RNA sequence: CUUCUUCAGGUUGGACAGCUGGUGCUGCC
């Protein structure tokens, strides 16, 4: 219930505000391309990241178990691997992950292993997508 | 005297019964299925099963047509499902129950959960653009053990009551239960239909089984 | 309104299209005694290995080479028939099998040319008009191109790829192909409103002319005419019934700008666009002919015909 | 009544229908098919069949001009498929069901799986860059045995309904069922089409078969 | 659920981290060749290896079995054949395979003969490649 | 009481009048879209707002704590995130969310952290939907 | 001994939203 986004602990009530801060910071000061250009992360890529989070959240949510089992933690480690792959492929995705603590959040969930920790992580990612849609637009 | 109608409801296709209480995320599910709040186990509400069975049976028994109000159905439906009409109140001889799925251990043997996610969409015939949804659905092969209470009030027309009970069950078998049935979902089957005496013993209880199993 | 004009594929030339790749002779036999080649199945091979040497011992003896023509009958002395599914004769005109290409084949062994491959082919054919409608055009997004149907199994024949530039030097990559005079059929239907029979006839005629009279004659006469002639008949002007179906034939069928320009101008634009690709300068894209068993006949890999009939 | 429209659909070219909710791997498969959760068998969603049939039948019954809202179609389409038009809400006569793969035995003897993975391309004539994808397609040669229930609201509206159903099935033959259908995938064929009554017998049901089995 | 590659490999909280540290150890000390180090093994060698593992994985996923069939075992044997040949081609592939214990994982999944170990190993190799793209490039 | 809105203050006695004023301001001068307007929000789009609020009202209506629990606060923050997200999807919704200052009320509820504050906010939203009814329809 | 391993859009949209019936009667000063 106490995520560790970056250097600031994230509780169960400031996920929306901190995700809004993350999106506004990226929107105000965006990533600079290698070839002297400006671009953001597309809605398709963040939607794919949310889908990845939705794959595991759809099975976690239909439970009352306090701690996630080994299969859920395996899927979370796999999602972290895919996060690393996306970061290594497109530098804008790496920038989006690094400006947030999406890797640090997934590592905190992996270390906590509790159901409520991943529930807060899903809330935070959902709010990131929400404030991308609100601020970035379409 | 009172009788208990046991039996199992087996899903043939995915079955979705709506009702939503909390926390529908923006990329995960748009229509969850009704679940037992404590155990999180999906269930078939007795209201929905009773309503679908009553609709099918009332339509079948009347003329094949059914446009009336529930308190003006046929006398068999009125005496078996109840009637709230001012001067003519029929007390229901059936008490449906909420039906939780029973074979969760059997499902876990196959390394699956009891619910799936179904991805649908609608395509606007103008621009051919798709609008996706995400329906939670109880997987086919799920089994729901049920119990219906029959209040044995009239000792003689119990046989016709049970013939109509079996007829409604069979109407459900060639129809859907809950949710988007015409679009593939909702198919069910009935098995192990057995009536037993709640307390004591009933003279025609071996007859009531053979008019339920056949 | 949509109609149905059944079309066939008399693939007079051998065909190649990509669906995968395979490495050196580690699961296929390239014999040289009676000049035949072989490709293995899976399940019978698994059972054979189960009733023979262990899989780790099989693995531990690869040091490149590992040729399967001199091992299965010499180091094992057993019949290769249980481990062949589309065995195929080979005749080449001499640099050894460096690597082998795999035509795309569905799960039942059989080869076919998938959908969207014919859509790319008909894009480079019928897109002679403009160069803007590649995503939203109804000429394909309202067309319904289908897969190819059965391509015969007894018509498989391995072929050598050769060079055309003033010498017939063999090239390292070889490939099993489909022998000539084989007939394939389709069921490809289309509408009339935005793909008109007179329009498609005009399109095929104009693309055929802009290929033959404009480009092909200059290439044939530019470097060598006697190289093709052993026969090199190449029937022509027959209502435009020529299709470069498949691949491994040339870069002209891939880039479509020389059907609406002049020879010098089209080659100038081609030079401008190919300066960004590769570091070798060349006047034109040299051909890759083959040899058929002997009559030294050079034929471009991937020919076909077009015909339309009701229902 | 409860007429039951049975039959079989066979794929001529590999058909793709999506709706998986599993982790796509780095190089394994970028888009798998929809399958049953318990039996892991490829699935044809009866919603997909119903939607494609409604589109194809509606457009051919609208002179090849389909532009309206689904609830704003001709009367026959609504009375077969249903509509929530405000006053005269029409119940769907056709009850499609999620169709599961049936011929796994012959495929198993053929040493083949029910699905294959195809690599095609995303190549460009411009700066030469290709974006390879991985489409999982149900093997061509797959049979899906279906059962579509039917409601006989009026005996006048049975032969028209069934001839329209047969022509809707035969319009799918010169078309695909779903997925990347414009690019050589999804070709389907219907065989063993027929109909039977769920309960009892129906007069002139052979007229339905002679316009549905031929 | 449990893999042996010499360092008590686990499905949960273990495969991604261990693949990442193997990739880092590869990159921390570049391979030594004649006569210059830092060969920079491209994705072309790493792919193909991934392609074989993933075609076997594709055939495995649509199979609900606790144990892998003899066909899958022969597929893994052919995987080992391909890896041995590719390593023999040039020494940098030898270094990549040895340091990441690809052959050890193959032998362990060949000994265990269950779908769980094979899916764990495929997940592990995908982790190797994802972290290679994350900490490397191309 | 003490529910800030942005330009005024709605206490426990003054939610219905403000809701009717906001609905009249909505009914007057309808929204302007790309094509000059002009359609108004649907009953099943203020639906979503109403069930979103009720999904916490049902859990707070039956209790006696003066301050809302951390689980209720998390769900209110999630309502704020959701209403931010869905406003970006449709403009006819965003004008409803802006002209009727939902976000300020939610933020004040999250700042007061008291049961009565959220009850007043829910009463305001319910009155807003009730007043949209009997003026429009459809 | 090469060259990308998927990219870009739609993430639910409308329809109904609680109706009918009872509704303190009897016993005591």
């Amino acid at each position: 219930t106490e995520l560790k986004i970056g250097n600031e602990k994230v509780n169960s009530t400031n996920f929306g505000d901190f995700a809004e801060k993350a999106i506004r910071g990226i929107n105000h000061k965006p990533f600079v391309n290698s070839k002297g250009g400006e671009q953001k992360i597309t809605t398709s890529k963040i939607r794919g990241i949310l889908e990845l989070v939705n794959k595991v959240y759809n099975r976690v949510i239909n439970t009352n178990d306090v701690e996630l089992s080994e299969n859920i933690l395996a899927d979370i480690a796999y999602i972290k691997v895919k996060i690393a792959y996306e970061s290594g492929r497109e530098p804008v995705v790496k920038d989006f992950i690094q400006r947030t603590a999406f890797t640090a959040a997934i590592t905190d969930v992996m270390n906590q292993r509790t159901r409520e920790s991943f529930l807060l992580f899903a809330r935070y990612v959902e709010s990131l997508i929400a404030y991308f849609k609100f601020y970035g637009g379409k | 005297m009172k009788l208990v109608i046991e039996g199992t409801i087996v899903l043939k296709t995915g079955m979705h019964i709506g009702g939503s209480s909390d926390f529908s995320a923006i990329g995960a599910v748009d229509s969850p299925v009704v679940r037992d709040t404590l155990t999180r186990l999906p269930l078939i509400p007795g209201s929905s099963l009773k309503g679908k069975m009553r609709y099918l049976l009332a339509k079948e028994l009347n003329n094949g047509i059914l446009l009336n109000e529930p308190n003006n159905d046929q006398d068999e439906i009125l005496r078996l499902f109840g009637s709230s009409e001012k001067d003519k109140i029929r007390r229901a001889r059936l008490k449906f129950n909420d039906i939780k799925l029973s074979n969760l251990a059997e499902l876990e043997t196959f390394n699956v959960s009891s619910t799936e996610v179904k991805f649908e969409n609608t395509i606007n015939r103008k621009t051919a653009v798709a609008n996706p949804r995400q329906i939670e659905r109880v997987i086919a092969g799920s089994k729901f053990d049920f119990e219906i209470f029959y209040n044995l009030d009239d000792i003689k027309e119990v046989e016709k009551d049970f013939e109509n009970i079996k007829q409604g069950f069979d109407l459900l078998e060639f129809d859907y239960l809950g949710g988007h049935g015409t679009r593939g979902s909702g198919r069910i089957a009935f098995e192990n239909l057995s009536v037993i005496t709640a307390v004591g013993n009933f003279e025609k209880i071996n007859t009531l089984n053979e008019i339920l199993g056949a | 309104m949509k109609k149905t004009y059944r079309v066939t594929l008399t693939a007079l030339g051998p065909i190649f299209i990509g669906g995968g790749e395979k490495l050196k002779k580690y699961e296929y036999i390239f014999d040289k005694q009676k000049k035949v080649a072989h490709m293995i199945d899976h399940t019978k091979f698994t059972k054979y290995l189960l009733e023979k040497n262990l899989l780790d011992d099989f693995t531990s003896r690869v040091n490149s080479h590992f040729d399967l023509y001199d091992y299965l009958v010499n180091k094992k002395g057993i019949v290769f028939m249980p481990l062949v599914k589309y065995s195929v004769p080979v005749a080449q005109f001499s640099p050894p099998m460096n690597d082998l290409n795999t035509f795309v084949k569905d799960a039942f062994g059989r080869p076919y040319i998938p959908g969207s491959s014919l859509k790319g082919a008909l894009r480079t054919a019928i897109l002679n008009d403009l160069k803007e409608d590649t995503k939203e055009n109804e000429v394909f997004a309202h067309l319904q191109v289908s897969d190819s149907e059965t391509i015969d199994l007894e018509n498989l024949k391995v072929y050598q790829k050769v060079d055309y530039s003033k010498t017939a030097k063999p090239l390292p990559l070889y490939r099993e192909c489909l022998k000539p005079n084989t007939e394939i059929t389709f069921t490809v239907s289309f509408d009339d409103e935005y793909l008109t029979l007179k329009k498609i006839q005009n399109a095929l005629h104009k693309t055929y002319q802009h290929y033959y009279i404009k480009w092909l004659k200059g290439g044939k006469v530019g470097e060598t005419l006697i190289k093709g002639v052993f026969a090199l008949d190449q029937p022509s002007q027959n209502q435009g019934e020529i299709i470069y179906i498949g691949g491994g034939a040339g870069f002209v069928s891939k880039t479509l700008h020389y059907k609406s320009k002049n020879r010098d101008q089209a080659r100038n634009d081609s030079f401008d666009i190919l300066k960004q690709l590769f570091r070798t300068t060349y006047s034109k894209m040299r051909s890759v002919p083959d040899n058929v068993p002997t009559g030294k006949h050079y034929l471009e890999m991937g020919k076909a015909r077009i015909k339309l009939e009701e229902l």
